[PDB]
């Protein structure tokens, strides 16, 4: 009946996938082999004698992060195709991972997303979870929503892309993948989500206090994410929130579907039990500028859209009493042609902490999901940085050579120029 | 089976708790071999603890206290670092409240007998001296070795030592305090031993 | 945290590192095979003060051994703590200054310089940042003041804003050896005048006298000696290393102590000091502590106090103290010895308390003073020098290593120029 | 499991709330017209 | 409902505000884990299983105070980011204080002033301790005013800063950093009360004849005071004291602000065994000079304004015949324009002892708070050797090299001089 | 746990009472470990008190008074000093009055048996044994030491011979009185001894 297909590629991909269906199996009671000792139906479909088994495609041309899996605790939950294994790294090669060595993998990957999505009516939509500096993150990424959409145009295509920071950027050619992924980017994804590291590196820095962080633990914030997104869908609450209320509430133009994302709290054991983590406490330092989860700084962008989420046993008393005063402080502020821009989802079942982990065992948690003027920010230093570098036919030849032509280029950078000049046209 | 199943407590904990469950299927539709979470042990015997006055308590006194393992050793420079923190945490922690909140058991890594009680003299909580073999199945079970010497079943060593490890009734890795791991949090580890939630019982 | 960086130069700079380390990690409990003991988390909660982790839990000081003769580095490594150092922290030399300022300055010592100068970068830089440096040094010699100024100066286009303390050891008044002291020493200061950010001197004349008539040694050695000057060294850092009822720094000493920056001169001391069997016989309490520190013997210096005038002055204190008695006994100080302090600044006297004794001992005192009666002993220097200067004697030892004559009539100048505006405040 | 219902069918709150006090120190007081001890 | 916030700048604020703290755990009942075994909402807010957590934020430029109280018996009470250091000392200097250290914490300490006001509205006022002497006991300490009146404009601000001594001093650049904090809180702080520490020390020998006590000793005192003064905002009474009539009953002019205290008894249980306590005499020793608080005689000081918090099993009729007694004193002169002189407010609980201190378990207790023109002779020997110093350009360099120019020394002598003027013209 | 958490007549006291909170448990919601507030210990045992001439002196002769603990040694001079001070308090304080008030527990640092007759012979007051094991329990409880000689587990010195320890009936420091203390305040002190409040009960 209700049923969500999530989709990740890439290294990045992989891991965050295993970090959100870590936490997906420690909430819905799924053992390893997934054996219970209604509600999993959207990431879990009943196959046999009550096992349950995940509903996604683990997509990577470089089998040394997904091989490895297969060999893990998680290999008898899993099923065998749904990880899909390449050959050879794309290896931070747009040509390559779109044209050149990614053309024999999609032939099977849309196999899969045909056997997962036909078994029931009513697919409540995908999602993508994509790294944009990395090759097939980008390559592969692109080229297989362009087939998505081309099969099943009229469904959700949510997408949770991970920027490259401004300073932290761990390679040379992410002026080229990422210009060119947001070239199809704008085209035809329905919702944009920035997911920068250095934010989130911030964030575990000084609220978690964590000052050798890891990749684990930047996927565990992740997973968090996406579990009080979907609560509304799994679990009943006081006010749902469905996929589809996303883009009726905060995409008010088809060209502009990027957001932002912020989770708050997140405290630790040790500072959890010293606050009172109230619906306001928490709605207050979800809206803290850094508490971002993408560094874009929004005191100098205009609000055009927010869409908040609460989980655990909130009242809408103080729900709406504590958006009250953040709609008339002036620190914060709203685009004129949206006098309220706020969509709110109410979710009873609290978060559950994951053992061993980061956070602690929290009754009330907040997601928030921003569309803004501020967007315009992290595509103007895009804007920079690719210019920069651009000018001297840098590492242009890994590019020309391997399937694409010299002009990608510059209509690249041309619609991105086209996405400022309606950025800005909406900042009036 | 938890965390692992290559152990000596946890092969000892499979065969004593499916022998008594073949003794009351033949008695009396029962499952067998037994869950995991169905499957209960014991993890001290009579005679293991010892507090600092060299008297015996059994496992029952523990039930209500966030207890934890300690592997440490004498010569370990590590090792020696650790112990005057983990006493503050030891002792500032209790001291500030009106009920007993947390208990450390001490694991030895030593070379020999005399130099076990020059360390022991020091820490004023439980202790398991180094003839009983119930210190060669917990550091075997929870994987603290600071060389490969015994021949470990494909894993690795779980952390060197010194370390910390929260442990429950079932024998339960709750959490790891990070010492000597991935995150290589020394001397500040400790300040995220949550009292609450890990409690012996 | 703060980490101060230790800088030792000269074969006298070896043999007080050894003996400073020694004590150090005599308070903080550790073995010299760089393990820690003493079950205490008041000695471990500052490590990085003076130490850094080594990734099997053992402690390696952040000093640096300096000299152009491997001689003195060998006596340091053979001896007991000796096995604490890194070996790559050591630089060797293996020509050797022979008491020569143009050959530990500009020809010898130069080489050496950018070896030693990436060893300093080595943990200033290899920490978030660090709190100052603490270089000591002689001056007698040449590898001690020569090699050791130049550092001094080539830290300071890279680290401007960093503290300096200076630890430098001058020439004898009365008996005293390498016969070419004077011009080392003046080459030192005018050098040191503009580059340090506080000086504090010590003289072995001083302390033979504070091993002779207040310690009664029949025989004290060199070691002696540098107990004595290793004990006031713990004492003007052990506010960082331990807490108190009114914490310090070494920040806290030069902006209290320092009212002109061309000023920066100290007097040293250190108290209790008595002898063996006198120390059951003695009271050990903040009226005496006090009443013994403000004595013409208890300096480390070959100064006498009373001639010149405090112009302003610090003692720290150690140990299970009071809060009133401590102050009010340098109310009392001040209100006796009205004529030995000065009128135009009120209250002249810094006081700061930490909580932890040395071994041993449960009280105790550290005293800095910026007194004008250092002038004195700049003096003895100078007239000695210009005394060897009119001879025209020894500069062929000086000029054959390219060294101008103006730079020695720039020494004269200069010190003439610190004794006058020391003069005046009197 | 919502929340339940606070209001009975005599349309009236359900339960009360404890109002925030002040820690009351008595004081013994009693005169006029006999004026007691 | 009701809360207050204590700010503690400097190590003086930091050993000021842990014995403060110790017996507010001890006056409500708060374990040193901040459980207790309702008038702790004025104090201490809540989180649950009894946590109450503190509502105060600790300063300090250096952590070598701050993290040892981290160490130390109290950890699970504070709040561990109320606890907020630095890494260097501020070191005596103004200049330190603010241009170089003070603007990189001074963004933290705000971020968590904002959340713990927030919380609940019924904010009566700050709380204010500091050191004048010191360099972020001062210099610190004035940036705080000065963000705090830039938003939290209308709000009250107490002070407690410890004057020094004309003896006592520790330090010789403390004429310096004083009379620029006088520059700083003559226009920011609403009621300054004067502390010094030979006038506590001179208390604590002759009233308990305690030869060898230490700083820790003279926080039990002052922290009696504050809870004295905090008395009726928690406990019930007969007059009811809280903060708004401080200044309106005490301060009649609003550059008149700087106001001496007292209190009594002060009598440890060797002398409690033999001498009554009763409400006349109690308030006898509060009008002693020797039993003053500053050291500033009032004998050549003419009392402005007064008030008097009695607290304990005080009846009102020997208030009001104790009261008397003084106006028919001739040697406690009060001004011809301000013939009443006197507010009191009297509140039922005694106060409470802590073992192993110096104080006995005493019945009644009065904390007397006075304006007097008396103020003027503690700026007056500021006057005298502030330009014995200033003339010759001495520690002039550490300040002129750091940030702060030539000229703002002489624009606060300027102040502190037309402060002079003002308490010779309202004294006539 | 007060006053000291690693104290080892606190250990001695712990083990007993959640072993009969256990036997309440299993004969019967109640809370393990029990609160701080409520363990009762018994300090001083049948044989323990002596007083004057030798006989046998229980727990039970000391209700209503303030009994504080006289740690000594016979040939510090420290205690010699300080000695006959408190004798003379002892005869006032005790003896000027309607009631028996005041009351000084002996425990001994003493070198051997000889050393500890000669030192008893010069106090009216109760006194402790040295061959029992109460004046180790005890002197390792109130944190009294001569030399750093016996294993501490992180202790503090907070007192040196002579001292007087103020107490209360389940071994809680009443109030210190510091003639050798942070006050280094020499034989007056003893005056600070307050009744009242440090009543034994
Ligand atoms: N959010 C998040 N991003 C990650 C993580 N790990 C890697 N990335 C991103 O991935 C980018 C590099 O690409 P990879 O994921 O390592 O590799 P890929 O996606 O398979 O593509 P190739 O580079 O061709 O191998 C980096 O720029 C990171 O931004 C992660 O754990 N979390
Ligand atoms: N009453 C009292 N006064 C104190 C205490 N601690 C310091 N002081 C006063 O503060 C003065 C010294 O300045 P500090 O407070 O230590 O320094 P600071 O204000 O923290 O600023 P910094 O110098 O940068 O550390 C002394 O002269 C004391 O008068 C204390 O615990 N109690
Ligand atoms: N303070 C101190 N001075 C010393 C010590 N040993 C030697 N000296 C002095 O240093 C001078 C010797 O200079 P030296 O260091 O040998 O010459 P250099 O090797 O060229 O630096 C003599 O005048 C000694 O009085 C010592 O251990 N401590
Ligand atoms: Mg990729
Ligand atoms: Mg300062």
């Amino acid at each position: 009946m209700r049923e969500v297909i999530s989709i990740h590629v890439g290294q990045a991909g992989i891991q965050i996938g295993n970090a959100c269906w870590e936490l997906f199996c420690l909430e819905h009671g799924i053992q390893p082999d997934g054996q219970m000792p209604d509600a999993f139906n959207t990431f879990f479909s009943e196959t046999g004698a009550g096992k349950h088994v995940p509903r996604c495609v683990f997509l990577d041309l470089e089998p040394t992060v997904v091989d490895e899996v297969r060999t893990g605790t998680y290999r008898h939950l899993f099923h065998p195709e749904q990880l899909i294994s390449g050959k050879e790294d794309a290896a931070n090669n747009f040509a390559r991972g779109h044209y050149t060595i990614g053309k024999e993998i999609v032939d099977l990957s849309l196999d899969r997303i045909r056997k997962l999505a036909d078994n029931c009516t009513g697919l409540q939509g995908f999602l993508m979870f994509n790294a944009v500096g990395g090759g097939t993150g980008s390559g592969l990424g692109c080229l297989l929503l362009e087939r998505l959409s081309v099969d099943y145009g009229k469904k959700s295509k949510l997408n949770f892309c991970s920027w490259p920071s401004p300073q932290v950027s761990t390679a040379v050619v992410e002026p080229y993948n990422s210009v060119l992924s947001t070239h199809s980017l704008l085209e035809h994804t329905d919702v944009a989500v920035m997911l920068d590291n250095e934010a989130i590196y911030d964030i575990c820095r000084r609220n978690l206090d964590i000052e050798r962080p890891t990749y684990t633990n930047l996927n565990r914030l992740i997973a968090q994410v996406i579990s009080s997104l979907t609560a509304s869908l799994r679990f009943d609450g006081a006010l749902n929130v469905d996929v589809t209320e996303f883009q009726t509430n905060l995409v008010p133009y088809p060209r502009i579907h990027f957001m932002l994302s912020s989770y708050a709290p997140i405290i630790s054991a040790e500072k959890a039990y010293h606050e009172q983590l109230s619906v306001a406490e928490i709605t207050n330092s979800a809206f803290e500028p850094a508490s971002m989860m993408a560094k874009c700084d929004p005191r100098h962008g205009k609000y055009m859209a927010c869409c908040l989420m609460y989980r655990g046993d909130v009242v809408p008393k103080d729900v709406n009493a504590a958006v009250a005063t953040i709609k008339t402080k002036r620190t914060i502020q709203f685009v004129d042609w949206c006098p309220t821009g706020f969509k709110c989802g109410i979710n009873y079942q609290p978060p559950t902490v994951v053992p061993g982990g980061d956070l602690a065992k929290v009754m009330r948690a907040v997601c928030m999901i921003s569309n803004s003027t501020a967007i315009a920010e992290v595509f103007s230093r895009m804007d920079h940085k690719f210019d920069l570098m651009y000018a001297k036919r840098a590492f242009v030849h890994w590019y020309v050579g391997e399937g694409m032509e010299e002009g990608e280029f510059s209509e690249a950078r041309e619609d991105l120029a086209a996405l400022e000049k309606d950025y800005e046209e909406v900042g009036i | 089976s938890q965390p692992v199943f290559a152990s000596p407590l946890n092969v000892e904990k499979r065969r004593l708790n499916e022998e008594r469950a073949l003794m009351q299927a033949q008695k009396a539709n029962i499952q067998l071999p037994p869950n995991y979470g169905d499957m209960d042990l014991i993890l001290f015997p009579e005679g293991s603890l010892k507090n600092s006055n060299n008297t015996v308590i059994p496992q029952s006194h523990l039930k209500g206290k966030s207890v934890a393992l300690y592997f440490a050793d004498g010569a370990d420079p590590k090792c020696a670092s650790l112990l005057p923190f983990l006493l503050n945490y030891y002792r500032t922690m209790n001291e500030g409240g009106a009920n007993q909140k947390i208990e450390i058991i001490f694991v030895s890594l030593d070379r020999d007998r005399e130099a076990f009680e020059s360390h022991r003299a020091h820490m004023p909580w439980l202790s398991i001296d180094l003839e009983n073999p119930l210190t060669e199945i917990l550091k075997r079970h929870f994987r603290v070795m600071k060389e490969y010497e015994v021949p470990t079943y494909g894993y690795g060593s779980r952390t060197g030592v010194p370390s910390v490890i929260v442990i429950g009734s079932d024998g339960r890795e709750a959490q790891f305090l990070p010492i000597c791991s991935g995150l290589e949090e020394g001397d500040r580890a400790l300040l995220r031993w949550d009292w609450r939630n890990t409690k012996f019982a | 945290m703060r980490e101060i960086v230790h800088v030792q130069g000269g074969q006298c700079g070896n043999q007080i590192g050894a003996k400073f380390w020694e004590v150090i990690s005599d308070e903080h409990g550790i073995d010299p095979t760089g393990t820690y003991c003493g079950d205490s988390d008041l000695q471990l909660e500052r490590i990085n003060v003076f130490y850094n982790e080594a990734t099997g839990g053992r402690f390696v000081p952040r000093a640096i051994l300096m000299d152009l003769e491997p001689g003195t580095m060998d006596s340091v490594r053979a001896g007991p703590f000796g096995q604490l150092f890194r070996p790559d922290n050591f630089v060797f030399g293996q020509t050797g200054a022979g008491n020569n300022w143009a050959k530990g300055h500009y020809t010898e010592g130069a080489e050496l310089i950018d070896s030693v100068l990436d060893v300093v970068r080595k943990e200033a830089e290899g920490c978030d940042c660090l709190q100052g440096f603490q270089i000591t040094h002689s001056l007698g010699g040449g590898t001690g003041s020569g090699m050791g100024t130049l550092l001094i100066s080539k830290v300071r286009e890279e680290y401007p804003d960093r503290i300096m303390e200076t630890f430098s050891v001058f020439p004898s008044p009365k008996v005293s050896d390498t016969v070419v002291e004077p011009y080392n020493a003046t080459l030192s200061v005018h050098q040191l005048v503009e580059n340090a950010d506080e000086v504090q001197v010590i003289d072995n004349e001083a302390l033979y006298d504070i091993c002779f008539r207040t310690l009664k040694l029949t025989t004290p050695t060199y070691g002696d000696l540098n107990h004595l000057v290793s004990a006031a060294m713990s004492g003007v850092t052990c506010c960082l290393r331990f807490p108190g009822q009114l914490n310090s720094d070494l920040r806290k000493l030069a902006v209290n102590l320092i009212p002109f920056p061309r000023l920066h001169f100290f007097l040293i001391g250190f108290a209790p000091l008595t002898s063996r069997g006198s120390q059951q016989y003695r009271a050990l309490s903040v009226p005496e502590l006090t009443q013994q520190m403000f004595d013409a013997k208890n300096m480390m210096c070959a100064s006498d106090p009373r001639h010149g005038r405090y112009l302003t002055a610090s003692a720290m204190f150690r140990g299970r103290m009071s809060t009133k008695e401590v102050d009010e006994q340098m109310l009392n100080v001040q209100n006796k010895n009205s004529s030995y302090f000065v009128e135009w600044i009120p209250n002249n006297m810094k006081s700061s308390v930490c909580d932890i004794p040395p071994k041993g001992l449960k009280m105790s005192v550290t005293f800095v003073g910026n007194s004008t009666a250092i002038q004195e002993m700049f003096k003895r220097v100078s007239d000695q020098f210009t005394a060897m200067f009119r001879r025209k004697a020894f500069l062929h030892w000086y000029t054959g290593e390219g060294m101008d004559e103006m730079e020695f009539t720039e020494a004269e100048s200069n010190m003439n120029d610190l004794v006058s505006e020391y003069q005046q405040y009197q | 499991s919502p929340p339940e219902s606070s209001l009975q069918s005599n349309f009236v709150p359900s339960h009360e709330e404890v109002g925030r006090h002040k820690r009351f120190l008595v004081n013994s007081r009693d005169s006029l017209q006999g004026n007691m001890i």
